[PDB]
RNA sequence: CUCCGCAUAAGCCUGCGUCAGAUUAAAAUGAACUGACAAUUAACAGCCCAAUAUCUACAAUCAACCAACAAGUCAUUAUUACCCUCACUGUCAACCCAACACAGGCAUGCUCAUAAGGAAAGGUUAAAAAAAGUAAAAGGAACUCGGCAAAUCUUACCCCG
RNA sequence: GCUACCUAAGAACAGCUAAAAGAGCACACCCGUCUAUGUAGCAAAAUAGUGGGAAGAUUUAUAGGUAGAGGCGACAAACCUA
RNA sequence: GCUAAACCUAGCCCCAAACCCACUCCACCUUACUACCAGACAACCUUAGCCAAACCAUUUACCCAAAUAAAGUAUAGGCGAUA
């Protein structure tokens, strides 16, 4: 495990965008 | 791969604990204390590093003459080898002469 | 005795005697066919056939005609999850033959009739399981998987 | 005997059981659970003792303590904080559903005063005879250690001596007379053995 | 103090997004795509 | 290709090795000329087994018994129980001297005894 | 006879066999040596019947009826051996004053480490023994460096052990901060 | 010819060449056992 | 088919015995892998000896003729001391050294062709090239650096040693 | 524990010819002449056939000895754990 | 959709402080871990070289009992390298 918070937070945002594309909301 | 999938636990820091609230106190013990004490005497750590600064070769040379008679045999042998390697690098290798 | 120092003997010295012996022997069932008079034991390594005779005659009042011993190797083949060999302890086997024509047959120490309990046993948890298991019935094929609980 | 790895995780099932072996094989290595250190003397919760649940699915309920696990500071109470699990299942039969209790930390329970059925805090003290006991802070009253059946299962009040069980009158009879002789010498005089030969001296080195 | 690159994933994705429409292994393997993305620009 | 991390035993080695190594059994004699073994009756441990007839004690003890505390026996505890009473009586009688210590039970030496205490020459 | 190696015929096949408690060391300090020498053989015969049953249960691939019986007898056999040895040790201190029944001495081995040498019984004095004089009880000066290296190895271990314990305690307050007191 | 079979086991030769008694026979063999004791070898000698 | 086989020594150390198996061999009966249980029993062999002095020219080879050199593996007496006796250990296997369940390496006795021990073909088709063999018209070294190889069963000479 | 040489005490060598043999034919056994095959193979030097020797300066099991500024060597600058 | 991916503990490092240092029984220098028999063998002795000198041949720093400073000074040295 690498220490840091900026990259993990930035990676969660890309996952959300990916999730929205796969399952777009009404 | 190579990046965590979850966020790490929050990094909670107490900016007003004893060590942070009282940092820097008694740094002017000499100016305001009639120079009875010197700020370097407030430094704690290795006895060969208190109030002193040098490069690795200077640090290694200083440690060997101050605590070298108390060092473990394996650690002392490695110290002597480190001093030999550093002596050659600093005095024989480099870009400038 | 084992794990003890033996007093050294010299010509004309006292007889060697052990008042409390820590030798512990276990009678075992033979794996292969043996004569009727023959009996089989598992004894410690330090024990001798001469001791087993005097040990049996004195403690158990059993006359023995002959005693034979062999050392059985324990496999050191088994390995653990760290690939380190596990040793099965080596043990000594003794074959004893009775003296006056007596015959010994290993008894059945686990009779099925005795093992079966005539007296009723009513474990609460087991009764709960058995009752419920019996009452519930398999799904009727004609029902087609429709929940049966509903009376409607 | 006992074979516990360095960081063995204690659980509801006892060590050495078939369930614990499957759960905790020799090879696994898990993060050690952190347990607040509590002196054996300070521990105040014992089996058979009523306790009130402060936090959980069913708070404010009082129940008897059936089991305690000191290694993890756990308290198990019957019929409270219980989930449901199918027991005795098979491939064809779904199984029987039963309520299974979940362990509670010593901070999620609170002892109750016998006089008033309310949660209270207790501090150890000593009586006149000197026997140590636990006393409630508010409305201080004695709270004796609830009697609990022994682990082995033997009930002294219902014991029947068998054919290989020595009697109380024969196991407490005193027959020893302090003397200056060893078992060897004292037994040879009773058995009747006589040995006139002497033991020649040896060298020790 | 030991420092390690924690965001190397984003550094290579800004190169591979320009190689998605390429053919072969130079559309997903950084080593190969970087040399063809640089030629495209 | 040898197993140097395995217990060395009489089962390993050539014929001369396997006959010279044992398993821990004490000897009961010596070898004479002709490889003839001579057994010594005094070297064989004799089992001193008592008569167990009419013996009250049994392998187990009933649970209906008190939980008496443990008081390990000490040398001082054994002196006061057995030796002290005889000394007190003679002290009151007025006839006590160190020379008679052997009469009280004291042993000046261990030689000339069948069961010596140090170095002990008997089995458990 | 050979009927004492097995349990009462009626008990064969039963899953439980009631048994009493194990002899305690204090209950045996009241019995005489002659009574303890008789009891040793009563427990010995009960131990052999339990070892014979334990082995036949494995042969038949079944569980032993009451395994605790064997544990109780073993505890009684050890307690009885503790009492007798206690009386002999106390009797040796009074007549001789020695704390050990077997002679010995503190000596340095060929490797330079302290060891307690237990003496053996011999027929000839030590200056005539061929095999005893080949053994060395003294270390030469080429051992001093290894003794220090082995001492420094133990110090490193003991230092990691002490620093680790301090760490656990410092990490044990982060989650339970009410332990400051 | 074909090589690789140089090891022809003999327990006598093995105990006489690298055995415990021969190690202690010389001061250099005692230092061998001391180095293996320092490193933590499970086997000090044959 | 029989390249052997049985046994001993050496080495190895439970390594195809029973039960069970989700493991395994090309093979979801077998098993050398896993778990449990069992097993090799001394008469063979190993493990020996009281002291001091003293004795010991004449091989072996069917050892008799005979003939040798390289000149050989076997022996006691005197005096003293010495009435208890069958312990301990090895004993299994399809096995060792070669990283392998390797066409290699491995002492001795018996068997000298077996009374023992084994199976070259997973099935099909029957192209090339390649490998190992058999037969071959007429000719018979014209091949080739060379009669290599194969077949056959042969003369003479030279150099070097 | 391979190999080179040595020490101690052992073992093996059919049959035929000549009967004298560091003699010949020729098994076991030792070696490895030529050819093909094999070349990450059965094999980190092998297989098949053909060959040299086979009562001697022979082959061989066991234990021991010589150790790197060295040893050993019927000198191939051989061999001393591929 | 598979194969996989992801984690936070185990403990470790550098200092400070403090000198350090065993045990149930039994076995263990002979073939260690081997109950039991006539012995007399005994320990000490300059490190060298790589390297640097652009080869090399004299020479070439290696804790040695107080941090600092005196001082890279006196001095040594194919009076070169360097010490
Ligand atoms: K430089
Ligand atoms: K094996
Ligand atoms: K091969
Ligand atoms: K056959
Ligand atoms: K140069
Ligand atoms: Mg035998
Ligand atoms: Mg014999
Ligand atoms: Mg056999
Ligand atoms: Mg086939
Ligand atoms: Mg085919
Ligand atoms: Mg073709
Ligand atoms: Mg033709
Ligand atoms: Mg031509
Ligand atoms: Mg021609
Ligand atoms: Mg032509
Ligand atoms: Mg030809
Ligand atoms: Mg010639
Ligand atoms: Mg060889
Ligand atoms: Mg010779
Ligand atoms: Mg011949
Ligand atoms: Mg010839
Ligand atoms: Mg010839
Ligand atoms: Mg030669
Ligand atoms: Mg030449
Ligand atoms: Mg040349
Ligand atoms: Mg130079």
């Amino acid at each position: 495990v690498k220490k840091g918070f900026r990259a993990a937070f930035r990676f969660q945002k890309e996952l959300e965008r990916q999730r929205l594309l796969r399952c777009p909301p009404p | 791969i190579g990046i965590r999938l979850t966020l790490p636990p929050p990094k909670v820091v107490d900016r007003w604990n004893e060590k942070r609230a009282m940092f820097g106190v008694y740094d002017n013990i000499g100016i305001l204390g009639n120079f009875e004490k010197h700020p370097k005497e407030l430094i704690r750590g290795p006895i060969w590093l208190r109030g002193w600064k040098g490069n690795e070769l200077q640090r290694c040379i200083r440690k060997r003459k101050m605590v070298g008679s108390r060092m473990f045999a394996d650690d002392l042998h490695n110290l002597n080898k480190r001093i030999r390697y550093l002596y050659k690098h600093f005095n024989r290798h480099g870009k400038f002469r | 005795a084992r794990n003890v120092v033996y007093p050294l003997y010299r010509l004309g010295g006292p007889q060697l005697r052990v008042f409390r012996t820590n030798f512990f022997i276990q009678l075992v069932r033979p794996g292969v066919a043996q004569p009727e008079d023959t009996v089989q034991f598992r004894i410690p390594m330090e024990m001798t056939r001469v001791d087993l005779r005097n040990y049996l005659e004195g403690i158990y009042n059993v006359p023995v005609a002959a005693v034979r011993t062999r050392v059985q190797h324990g496999s050191n083949k088994r390995r653990d999850h760290r690939n380190v060999r596990i040793k099965k302890p080596d043990y000594k086997v003794a074959y004893v033959q009775l003296a006056h024509g007596q015959t010994f047959t290993f008894p059945d120490l686990f009779p099925e009739k005795d093992e079966s309990p005539e007296g009723s046993a009513a474990d609460d948890l087991y009764s709960m399981l058995e009752e419920e298991r019996q009452q519930r019935q398999s799904s009727d094929p004609r029902r087609g998987g429709v929940p049966s609980w509903f009376g409607l | 005997k006992v074979t516990l790895p360095p960081h063995y995780r204690y659980g509801m099932s006892p060590p050495g059981s078939v369930a614990d072996k499957r759960k905790n094989p020799p090879w696994i290595r898990r993060r050690p659970v952190v347990v607040e250190p509590i002196s054996d003397e300070d521990w105040y919760l014992f089996c058979g003792d009523t306790v009130e649940i402060l936090e959980g699915k069913d708070a404010g309920k009082q129940g008897k303590v059936v089991q305690v696990i000191r290694q993890r500071n756990w308290v198990v109470v019957g019929g409270l904080n219980t989930h449901y699990r199918y027991i005795g299942k098979t491939m064809d039969y779904r199984g029987t559903m039963i309520p299974s209790e979940a362990p509670l930390l010593h901070r999620q329970v609170k002892l109750v005063d016998p006089m008033d059925r309310k949660p209270t805090e207790i501090e150890w003290r000593f009586t006149e005879a000197g026997e140590r006991v636990r006393v409630s802070t508010r409305s201080g009253r004695i709270i004796p250690k609830p009697e609990f059946p022994r682990a082995d299962g033997i009930v002294p009040e219902t014991w029947i001596d068998g054919p290989k069980d020595t009697s109380v009158e024969d196991a407490l009879e005193r027959t020893y007379v302090p003397c200056l002789k060893t078992l060897q010498e004292e037994v040879m005089e009773a058995m009747g053995i006589k040995e006139t030969r002497k033991y020649k001296k040896v060298y020790w080195y | 103090l030991r420092n390690r690159v924690t965001d190397r994933y984003f550094r290579i994705q800004e190169v591979l997004k320009h190689a998605r429409h390429f053919r072969g292994r130079k559309n997903r393997c950084y080593r190969l795509a970087v040399r063809t993305v640089i030629r495209a620009f | 290709g040898a197993d140097r991390m395995s217990k060395w035993t009489s089962k390993r080695g050539p014929r001369s090795f396997r006959g010279r190594k044992g398993r821990g059994a004490k000897g009961i004699g010596f070898l004479t000329s002709g490889w003839r073994f001579v057994q010594i009756k005094e070297m064989v441990p004799e089992f001193v087994v008592p008569d167990l007839t009419g013996f009250k004690l049994k392998p187990y003890v009933s649970y209906l018994a008190p939980e008496s505390e443990e008081t390990p026996l000490t040398a001082a505890q054994l002196f006061s129980e057995a030796v002290a009473p005889a000394i007190e009586k003679d002290f009151k009688d007025g006839t006590f001297d160190p020379d008679n210590l052997e009469k009280y039970g004291f042993e000046p030496t261990q030689e000339g005894k069948l069961f010596q205490l140090y170095p002990r020459n008997f089995l458990r | 006879g050979l009927e004492e190696f097995f349990d009462d015929p009626k008990n064969w096949g039963q899953e439980k066999v009631k048994s009493g408690a194990a002899w305690t060391c204090q209950q045996l300090r009241n019995k005489s040596n002659e009574d303890l020498h008789k009891l040793w053989y009563v427990l010995l015969k009960e131990r052999n019947m339990l070892l014979t049953l334990e082995q036949e249960a494995k042969r038949q691939r079944l569980p032993m009826p009451s395994p605790e019986r064997l544990d109780k007898v073993v505890d009684s056999m050890d307690a009885l051996d503790k009492v007798v040895q206690e009386r002999e040790d106390a009797l040796r201190l009074l007549q001789t004053g020695q704390e050990r029944a077997r002679p010995g001495a503190w000596r340095r081995d060929i490797f330079g480490r302290i060891i307690w040498h237990k003496f053996k019984q011999w027929v000839i004095p030590w200056h005539l023994n061929k095999r005893y004089n080949r053994k060395r009880f003294f270390a030469l000066p080429y051992v001093d460096h290894f003794l220090r290296l082995e001492r420094e190895k133990r110090a490193r271990i003991k230092a990691r052990k002490e620093n680790l314990e301090r760490k656990k305690a410092k990490i044990l307050l982060k989650k339970f901060p009410h332990l400051a007191e | 010819k074909a090589r690789g079979n140089e090891y022809q086991p003999s327990n006598i030769k093995r105990k006489n060449k690298h055995g415990w008694v021969r190690r202690l026979s010389t001061p250099a063999g005692v230092q061998v056992i001391l180095r293996r004791m320092l490193k933590g070898r499970k086997s000090l000698s044959h």
